[PDB]
């Protein structure tokens, strides 16, 4: 009836059952262990045995633990008692708040959408991001990849999709963290029940998002699967509801990572630079299921960590043909002071066309990728030469790039709680005006730096005339400032004075709640008959 | 071949008996005649099949469990890593010359746990708890797992204290957390371990100041140094006196290799007991690029299939949970942190290689040292534009903060010039200006060794860079000329400074008086 443990192998178990084995992608449950242990199918050995992925850790499991066939995938709830709600990778709720009360729980495993199921239709998605909505302009209804190494502004990024587009969306989102930290999956749940998104309580079907967390402290087998735990979760509201889904997955490198993590141990030896043989099929099993079929669409943006900033790693080039959108994002861009940190040349989107977005919106998208190409090929003889020879046509051509740089920059609504200046929505009539100021000369009359950090084209307008006026400060040096004492200034002495009094106990609070249990100098071991004994007097 | 035939050789089928009538009497006095030979059969017990390198093939134990500490009969302690279908292989917790084929292994129930509590708190242990500096056994101290997963979503909250590090190239530019994991890595000798020795002196100077709940304790994790280097860091935190709050886990390098393995967890253990109880913890991993080392060893010796440098596949989850331990709690769980500063390091530069770029996306924010700037005078060697910090505001000094938001930009402005340093045009006094503020400002941030500042020392020495009263100060003795702005300026600025947090206009005012009360020497 039901299967036993075989070998334990780090986090891949084998289980032997006998007959009637369990299918693959099936899932089983371990009895008796502390928590929860939940294995998936992922091979039949051969001789009566499957080999397994665990779903948490493998520690505590005992050779002839018995496991038992769901008969069944890993089922996860779906539906809208999932809204507001944090998931496990096999469904559990992790945010105390009660069972999850969702009906019709569904398989986290299926195949792609047919080829007569898809849609041909290209409406943009209107971001808020000048950089975004310019020169790489998103579909609604596609598949955005943030590409980017560390520390480049990949989840500050997708944070700010998700208060522009998320809150103003009207239909479900749903927020897939796949290998994440922690911090920031706490800090995305903590700031969403700040905004509304998550309401808890008897208000809880309110929300509009429902999160599926896979974080970092999992075993590679829950990073493996916690991709299509939050995209069953999509796939409900496309296809059950019939609504419009924003998925976003923070890092589906995770997704490839966590496979490579079990794949020596499932048996396979090794492909390319070190991940998987079965790299490009499953990654592509999982992005085909991402897509807008004609019962309902899903919008995916899924953060892409590119490893030590090489976009030729095979993890983020295989993710590059998945993509209508593609936001390249550039450590080069960052480290000057640019954001958000998006290349403007290795930024692609299926929506650059003339035919989809306009004549005018496309011709001042490639007249800023050319004017910004050209300044990267002049960028060459200015360290030789220093770019005072260049007859003023190729002068021009730096003034106007350097002032481009700048204007594609952006404060962030999510990047204020650590930047100080609020952030700014730029909406798409706005800033295609605004580059195009720039790109035929409108705009030299400004300084080169009041494009930096700046919205509007009226506001960099507006910023140099505070910057022509605060230039014309520190002017007056001689007095009526605040360095006189009689104005309103006590006494340094005086100010000591102010200080209330804080106290120390000199205890270190140590000697207050702490079971100081006894530990044995022996050691203490198990004999045949399981009993406690001490070890035996005898090498 | 197939195995329907082959059990349905299980009924019988002999049709003959002039051999099972035979031997049946004669088995029994044949099995009698070469016991000396037998050993006693073993089920629940182990014995060791093969031992070698570390690594002990165990027949038998039949109900171990995967990482469970195992004892052989020596008295030396195993772990029970991979169980497999005939034999289990065991990780030897030291010298595998004490094991022979035919030991009897001895399971010991549990999982591998080390002692925590109050009494590691001043202690110099090994890889698995057991003292090492010759002050008897751990008193006052309970048993701990491992292996504790990391705290949930629902578990933390969001990381708001600053924990000062005493380095003002680090607290003022790259921001540390109360429950943030920042790596520190660099290349050998660029002052990694320095970094980090200055944070644990430092808190012993803060700990003497708060009141009983802001306390740090520190742990500091010694993996794969040598047993002498160990020994001059205990002698530095005796006479400093920062060994009363410091634990010191050391699995030096002629421990075994799963005693390194398992010493960032072991370390990781006993931090976790001030988390977890409403006090603040600071752990640093010290050459975690050593326990990935000896990690590979095992896994290696257990025959699992290598990847990227023969690392394990998995080797990515040796530290993601790990890491993960470190965070700040909820207030429902006791408001406690834990911040950990693991260090990696590099070779020859290489941030591209695979235990590198492992931590670096673990890891919150990153502390690089180049060792080419260290030759430059600039110690400590902090690459600025390569070393971030995902808090940025709301986990430092209000008052730094102020200060700071210039200094990090206006060095932005002195290495956009420093490629442009090689002509000597100096056009429109632009360029010019702040290649003679930006040197002004590097040189502020250089500090001793085993010297840390306070915070409100550190946010008046970087008002008096960002602000004026240095203007006019040569670029070589900026060093001593803090001496004139710490020691000459009247000390209650600062008692004033720490009380309040910020920086506020009633006290703007005194310290633009008093930095123009004192004599720099430089002329
Ligand atoms: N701020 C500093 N001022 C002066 N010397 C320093 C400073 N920081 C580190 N050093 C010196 O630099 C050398 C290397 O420092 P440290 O031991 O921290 O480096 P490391 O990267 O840990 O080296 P190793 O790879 O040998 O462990 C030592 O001689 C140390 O005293
Ligand atoms: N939009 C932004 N505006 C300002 N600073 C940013 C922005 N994005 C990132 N940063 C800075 O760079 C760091 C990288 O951001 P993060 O999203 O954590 O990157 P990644 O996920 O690629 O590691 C942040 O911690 C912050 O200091
Ligand atoms: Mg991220
Ligand atoms: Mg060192």
């Amino acid at each position: 009836d039901a299967g036993y443990v075989s070998q334990v192998i780090g986090p891949v178990v084998d289980v032997r059952f006998d007959g009637e084995l369990p299918s693959i992608l099936s899932s089983l449950e371990v009895e008796g262990h502390s928590v929860r242990l939940v294995l998936e199918v992922a091979q039949h050995m051969g001789d009566n045995t499957v080999r397994c992925i665990a779903m948490d850790s493998t520690d505590g499991l005992v050779r002839g633990q018995k496991v038992v066939d769901t008969g069944s995938p890993i089922k996860v709830p779906v539906g809208r008692g999932t809204l507001g709600r944090i998931m496990n990778v096999i469904g559990e709720p992790v945010d105390e708040q009660g069972p999850i009360d969702a009906a019709d729980i569904w398989s986290i495993h299926r195949e792609a959408p047919e080829f007569t199921e898809q849609s041909t239709e290209q409406e943009i998605l209107v971001t808020g991001i000048k950089v975004v909505d310019l020169l790489a302009p998103y579909q609604r209804g596609g598949k955005i990849g943030l590409f980017g190494g560390a520390g480049v502004g990949k989840t500050v990024l997708i944070m700010e999709l998700i208060n522009n587009v998320a809150k103003a969306h009207g239909g479900f989102s749903v927020f897939a963290g796949v290998g994440e930290r922690t911090r920031e999956g706490n800090d995305l749940y903590r700031e969403m029940i700040e905004s509304g998104v998550i309401k808890l309580g008897a208000e809880r079907g309110n929300s509009k998002c429902t999160l599926v967390y896979g974080q970092m402290n999992e075993p590679p087998g829950a990073r493996a699967r916690v991709a299509l735990t939050g995209l069953t979760v999509a796939e409900y509201f496309r296809d059950i509801e019939g609504q419009d889904v924003l998925l976003f997955v923070d890092n589906i490198f995770r997704f490839t990572q966590a496979n490579s993590e079990v794949s020596a141990l499932l048996g396979r030896i090794p492909s390319a630079v070190g991940y998987q043989p079965t790299l490009a099929t499953d990654l592509g099993g999982l992005q085909e299921r991402i897509t807008t079929t004609t019962k309902g669409s899903i919008t995916s943006v899924q953060a892409v960590y590119v490893p030590a900033d090489d976009l030729t790693d095979p993890a983020p080039a295989t993710t590059f043909a998945h993509l209508d959108a593609t936001t390249v994002l550039s450590r080069s861009i960052a480290e000057l002071g640019i954001y958000p940190a998006v290349d403007p040349l290795d930024s692609t989107s299926r929506m650059l066309n003339p035919n989809v977005i306009g004549a005018e919106h496309y011709n001042v998208a490639r007249g800023v990728q050319k004017v910004l190409q050209d300044y990267k090929n002049l960028q060459d003889i200015i360290a030789i030469l220093g770019m005072d020879e260049l007859s003023e046509e190729d002068k021009l051509t730096v003034a106007r790039a350097r002032k481009i740089q700048r204007f594609l920059s952006q404060p962030f609504q999510v990047a204020e709680v650590f930047t100080g200046t609020p952030g700014k929505y730029v909406d798409l009539a706005d800033t295609i005006s605004g580059f195009q100021g720039v790109l035929t000369g409108k705009y030299d009359d400004l300084p080169e730096m009041a494009f930096y950090m700046v919205g509007d084209i009226k506001e960099v307008k507006e910023k140099a005339d505070k910057m022509a006026k605060d230039i014309a400060s520190r002017k007056e040096a001689d007095n009526k400032k605040v360095s006189e004492e009689l104005k309103d200034i006590p006494s340094l002495d005086k100010l000591v004075s102010e200080i209330k009094e804080v106290v120390i106990e000199e205890d270190d609070g140590l000697e207050e709640d702490f079971k100081a249990e006894a530990l044995s100098s022996e050691t203490v071991v198990l004999n045949e008959e399981g009993k406690s004994v001490p070890l035996p007097k005898k090498n | 071949a197939d195995a329907k035939a082959l059990d349905e050789l299980r009924k019988p089928k002999f049709s003959s008996k002039y051999l099972i009538q035979h031997v049946s009497q004669k088995l029994i006095p044949a099995v009698k005649e070469w016991e000396k030979s037998y050993q006693p059969p073993v089920i629940h017990l182990g014995r060791v099949l093969s031992v070698g390198d570390g690594i002990a093939r165990v027949y038998g134990l039949k109900s171990v469990q995967a990482g469970e500490l195992v004892c052989f009969d020596s008295g030396v302690k195993g772990m029970a890593l991979n169980l497999q279908a005939d034999h289990v292989g065991v990780v030897v917790f030291g010298n595998d010359s004490v094991i022979h084929q035919g030991d009897l292994v001895y399971r010991t129930g549990q999982i591998v746990n080390v002692p925590i509590g109050p009494g590691t708190l001043g202690r110099v242990t090994d890889g698995l708890g057991q003292p090492i500096d010759g002050k008897g056994p751990l008193t006052n101290v309970r048993s701990s797992l491992v292996e504790v997963k990391a705290p949930g979503i629902i578990a933390r909250q969001s990381v708001r204290e600053p924990l000062f590090t005493g380095v003002k190239a680090v607290d003022a530019l790259v921001p540390i957390g109360r429950g943030q994991r920042e790596l520190i890595i660099g290349d050998r000798q660029t002052g990694k371990t320095a970094v980090a020795i200055d944070a644990i002196i430092h808190q012993k100077n803060c700990n003497e100041q708060v009141p009983k709940a802001q306390r740090v304790y520190c742990v500091y994790v010694a993996v794969g140094q040598k047993r002498s280097t160990v020994a001059q860091l205990v002698k530095l935190f005796t006479q400093t006196g920062a060994m009363r709050y410091t634990i010191m886990v050391s699995a030096t390098a002629s421990d075994a290799a799963p005693l390194q393995f398992l010493a960032p967890y072991s370390g990781c253990a006993m931090a976790e007991y001030f988390r977890d109880t409403g006090k603040h913890g600071l752990i640093i991993y010290d050459d975690l690029s050593k326990q990935s080392v000896a990690y590979r060893q095992m896994s290696l010796l257990l025959r699992r299939p290598p990847g990227r440098e023969a690392f394990p596949g998995d080797v990515f989850y040796l530290h993601s949970r790990l890491l993960e331990r470190a965070a700040k709690l909820s207030k429902e769980l006791g408001g406690g942190s834990l911040t950990a500063f693991p260090v990696i390091e590099t070779q020859a530069g290489d941030v591209s290689a695979y235990i590198a770029t492992n931590v670096i996306s673990i890891t919150d924010g990153q502390i690089f040292l180049e060792t080419e700037l260290f030759y430059k005078g600039i110690r400590p060697a902090l690459n600025v534009g390569l070393s971030v910090s995902r808090v940025g505001s709301a986990a430092q000094f209000p008052g730094m903060k102020q200060v700071a938001g210039t200094l990090k930009l206006e060095l932005a402005q002195y290495r956009e010039v420093a490629a442009f340093a090689q002509f000597g045009s100096d056009l429109d006094a632009a360029t010019q200006y702040v290649l003679e503020r930006g040197a002004r400002l590097t040189e502020m941030l250089k500090q001793k060794q085993f010297a840390p500042i306070p915070i409100e020392r550190q946010t008046v020495a970087v008002y008096a860079a960002t602000k004026g009263f240095l203007d006019k100060v040569r670029v070589q003795d900026i060093v001593a000329a803090e001496e004139a702005v710490i020691s000459q300026v009247n000390p209650a600025v600062f008692k004033i400074l720490k009380a309040n947090g910020k920086i506020t206009p009633a006290l703007d005012a005194h310290l633009k008086a008093e930095l123009r009360k004192v004599k720099l020497p430089g002329a």
